[PDB]
């Protein structure tokens, strides 16, 4: 309702930090270079400028990382020899730029992001052609997070999240807590979802594994072993910070967006009575059902 | 549109003559030194004079003219753009590449020493986040020892009101 | 008799740093007013030209309660009459002469105005540098007047300061030096002075030798009286700071005890009273103005989404340190540095560029404009070079940029080629 007519209002550059930083590769790079470039500066993702064109191409993030990973992986006896070789240029010829203005509204903003189907989309400037900043659906959300109580708050906002059916409850991605890493990716690719929960042999939660958690391969450099559980590569954070999150179908949806802002991660896992699953609201799923 | 005739030099007494006086007195009020009146006159050029104490005198700085018989008078020209503010200092500007080289030293100011991205933000707030630079390190590059062939540049521009800290990492 | 647009001028009132004011009366009401002279002949020869240009188009423009209005300026073939605002208290110098020294209760509303008028003008990019109680003016209220700017400048994005102006005291230490300094902690300093002339009645850097009076401000010692409480005596040394790193901005002085009491709420931007008092920069963007001025109240008071902070809860994102081969976090450096010659760096920086085919002016001989034509998108891409000292025996160059690809990319590339090519 009124949540459809804000986000028509404010442009991209009221999402904007008043300072940020912004990482970018050139495209002739050695692509494992970028990659621990990414961990040394605390940044998720970073756009490609193709030095030849003298345009921006795309945008190197960790999903990449799990490509490259899976497509080629033989063993822990051999390295990766296209991983320590391949370029940012070469890699991406194995394997559209889609940007926004600044000036563009937050509504054009958070449709793109569903029609590309990507969580990161390149704010690129079209007056100088700098890349200003990089927006995603945690930013958004949270954005609309500080102006639930100067808008007035819609009817459904009230409802259960059961009632809205809001998000995917029907063949959810999950891994065993013995699941080896490299199974772990392959299901990042052919499924292509955000999270993997992560489940005992009772069928309960114990542990959540996201694509985020990938990277600390490439920060322990441990990639060259992905044999190895799980659970192993969710041990480096095992002891703190923990953890789990998760919602039931008789909460609210106002209960839920407070949740993911709080907590600053992308989803919840929906469970029953118990810690068993039963489906997974995303962040894709609740802007995408206040834009319809 | 005013116009102002200012005496500079000596006197107990100065006068003023001229087109609009009719080459009439018109008696010039006193400050410390200088006698000033203020008038309203038109576009064009006005011939005047001045009267000091007795004698027939001229500003010797401004320009003149000789009448074809001797007479020689002060030169006002009043153009229209002296009663615009701007286009009087246009007119005052107005009037006011590529080489190869040749080349027939400051201080390091110590603000561009403090490296923005050289310090903690504390393990709180978004890693993307960074602390309001100050305006007079921007567009100033920053770099990095290079590491096994390449080479990582950083700078920090300004769009609108925000501020982008973009880091280059670029083999050689 | 002398009028000037109704106005009758009188006696002078003072002459400035540029030009004379002198008091004018209303020849129907008597209204007062002064009116600053200035001479058209004196403009040119001193190339000041473009700067009487910039602070008139900015005086203008200007609106604070505790800063002198202009009301208008009036163009003679001669000379030009600015006429403004007239205040009949007379200087505050004289007002800490007539009285031995300022009562805290009334040295402290004395010291906030005057740092909120301060405040405007840092905040419109505008530098005060002849900031004393000879040019505080005060009212029949008693209130803080800033005036006869003159010496006044603008402040760009990356670019300092080199006019060495200002009384001998009420400088700060790097403007007597004639190093090169930001522009807003130059008017703190002075500001720190005026505090401290406010309250003990007399000078901290004072001497009637001109060289040993540089002295003393360059070694920052100054005696604190016992009657000065502890209070107010840190932010007396935190104002007056020799190194402009650790001295105090306005935003620290506002953060402080002695300041915040008895403070009104009117005079600073995101205090309680001030979204509802002073009409802001959404007056010029523009039910509509509330609400664009409401938007901005909420994105002000989130200051840790648009805002990093300093050194709880570990953000989700946080990135691990990369192991061996946890490693050391490497160090960002200024520009690029040497040790040789500075005429052996000019001339190994101009065969540089002729491997790269640079165009460039001189502008000095340690500061060039240089330019490259991008081959593939055909745009001009220049930059700034400025050699600078370091310690002793150590040099800097520096490197700044100037306003189909991107500028920030072209900019980079650019240097990039030219610090490859250079040893
Ligand atoms: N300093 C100075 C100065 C002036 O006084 C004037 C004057 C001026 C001279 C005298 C008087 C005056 C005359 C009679 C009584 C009082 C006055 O202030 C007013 C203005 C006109 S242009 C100008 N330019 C200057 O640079
Ligand atoms: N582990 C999962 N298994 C199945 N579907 C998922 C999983 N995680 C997210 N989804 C769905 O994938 C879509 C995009 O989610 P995300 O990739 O998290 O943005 C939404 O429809 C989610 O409900
Ligand atoms: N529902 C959740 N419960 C616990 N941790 C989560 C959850 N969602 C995301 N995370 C963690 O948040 C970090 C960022 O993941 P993402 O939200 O995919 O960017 C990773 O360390 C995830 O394991």
């Amino acid at each position: 309702s009124v949540y459809t007519s804000f986000m028509k209002s404010h442009r991209c550059y009221d999402l904007i930090p008043t300072s940020s930083k912004l990482v970018v590769f050139d495209t002739s790079l050695q692509v494992k270079k970028a990659f621990f470039a990414l961990v040394t500066n605390g940044v998720r993702a970073a756009p490609l400028w193709d030095s030849k064109k003298q345009s921006f191409v795309g945008m190197l993030t960790i999903t990449d990382f799990i490509n490259i990973l899976h497509r080629y992986y033989k063993s822990a006896l051999v390295q990766i020899y296209e991983l320590e070789e391949h370029k940012i240029e070469t890699w991406r010829e194995v394997y559209p730029l889609v940007c926004i203005s600044p000036n563009a509204s937050l509504f054009d903003a958070v449709s793109s992001l569903i029609r590309n189907k990507i969580h990161r989309l390149p704010v690129i400037d079209p007056e100088s052609g700098n890349t200003l900043y990089i927006l995603t659906h945690k930013r958004i959300l949270k954005f609309l997070k500080l102006f639930i109580t100067e808008f007035p708050k819609p009817e459904f906002m009230s409802k259960s999240l059961e009632e809205l059916q809001i998000g995917t409850y029907a063949n959810i991605a999950m891994v065993r807590t013995t699941t080896p890493v490299y199974v772990a990716l392959g299901i990042f690719v052919q499924h292509r979802v955000s999270a993997l929960p992560v489940v005992d042999e009772k069928g309960r939660v114990v542990d959540i594994y996201s694509k985020f958690d990938v990277i600390n391969l490439a920060a322990e450099k441990t990639y060259n072993n992905l044999d190895v559980s799980v659970t192993k590569a969710l041990q480096h954070r095992s002891h703190y910070f923990e953890g789990v999150l998760k919602c039931y179908l008789h909460e609210t949806l106002e209960t839920i967006i407070n949740r993911l802002v709080e907590a600053e991660v992308h989803r919840l896992v929906v469970v029953d009575e118990n810690d068993v699953v039963k489906g997974i609201v995303s962040l894709s799923d609740i802007l995408q059902a206040l834009v319809l | 549109r005013p116009t102002v005739f200012r005496w500079t030099g000596g006197g107990k007494e100065v006068y003023l003559s001229g087109s609009f006086n009719n080459w009439s007195k018109l008696p010039l009020t006193r400050s410390h030194n200088n006698f000033v009146a203020i008038l309203d006159l038109p576009e064009g050029e006005h011939q005047y004079k001045f009267f000091v104490d007795g004698q027939w005198t001229h500003d010797p700085s401004e320009p003149i003219v000789t009448s074809q018989l001797g007479t020689v008078n002060n030169i006002i020209q009043v153009k229209k753009t002296d009663f615009e503010v701007f286009d009087a200092l246009m007119v005052d500007s107005q009037k006011c590449q590529e080489p190869y080289v040749c080349k027939p030293p400051p201080i390091l100011p110590p603000h561009l020493l403090q490296v923005i991205l050289n310090k903690d933000t504390g393990i709180s707030c978004d890693p993307a986040l960074l602390p309001e630079p100050n305006h007079v390190m921007l567009n100033h590059l920053y770099a990095l020892s290079i590491k096994d062939g390449v080479m990582v540049l950083s700078a920090t521009h300004r769009y609108k009101k925000k501020y982008v800290t973009t880091l280059l990492y670029k083999p050689i | 008799r002398v009028k000037i647009g109704h106005y009758v001028l009188g006696d002078t009132l003072g002459v400035g740093t540029f030009g004379k004011v002198k008091i004018g009366e209303h020849q129907l009401t008597g209204h007062k007013v002064a009116v600053k002279i200035l001479n058209r002949q004196k403009i040119r020869s001193l190339d000041v030209v473009g700067k009487i240009k910039r602070e008139i188009q900015n005086l203008k423009l200007f609106r604070h309660p505790h800063i002198i209005k202009l009301y208008q300026v009036i163009s003679t073939p001669t000379d030009f009459f600015m006429v403004m605002e007239y205040v009949s208290g007379g200087e505050l110098f004289d007002y800490i002469c007539k009285h031995g020294r300022v009562e805290e209760m009334e040295a402290r509303r004395l010291f906030q105005q005057i740092l909120s008028a301060v405040d405007y003008c840092h905040r419109h990019m505008v530098v005060h540098r002849d900031l004393k109680p000879e040019n505080v003016l005060l009212d029949a209220h008693m209130n803080a007047k800033i005036a006869d700017f003159g010496l006044s400048n603008m402040m760009s994005d990356g670019e300092f300061l080199r006019t060495s102006c200002g009384s001998p005291n009420y400088a700060a230490p790097e403007v007597i030096s004639g190093r090169l300094y930001a522009g807003p902690e130059v008017d703190i300093w002075s500001c720190g002075v005026i505090l401290y002339a406010l309250l003990c009645g007399t000078l901290p850097f004072d001497d009637e030798h001109v060289p040993t009076l540089f002295k003393k401000i360059r070694g920052g010692v100054f005696y604190i009286p016992e009657y000065l409480n502890r209070s107010v005596a840190t932010l007396l040394m935190h104002m007056l700071q020799v190194d402009p790193l650790k001295r105090a901005t306005i935003k620290d002085i506002r953060e402080h005890e002695w300041f915040k009491q008895d403070l009104p709420s009117y005079l600073f931007p995101e205090d309680p009273s001030y979204d509802a008092n002073v009409i802001d920069d959404e007056a010029v963007k523009e039910v509509a103005y509330h609400l664009i001025i409401d938007n901005r109240r909420i994105m002000n008071q989130a200051s840790e989404f648009y805002l990093a902070s300093s050194p709880l809860k570990p953000h989700p994102e946080r990135m691990p340190p990369l192991i061996a081969d946890a490693v050391k976090k490497a160090k960002w450096h200024l520009g690029i540095r040497s040790q040789s010659k500075p005429y052996d760096i000019m001339a190994e920086v101009y065969r540089a560029m002729k491997q790269l085919d640079f165009e460039w002016k001189v502008v000095n001989a340690y500061h060039l404009r240089v330019r490259r034509k991008n081959p593939v998108t055909g745009n001009y891409v220049k930059m700034s070079l400025q050699l600078y000292l370091v310690d002793n025996r150590s040099y800097l160059l520096d490197f700044k940029s100037i306003d189909l690809g991107s500028h920030t990319m072209d900019f980079f590339e650019m240097c990039a080629s030219l610090i490859t090519t250079l040893a």
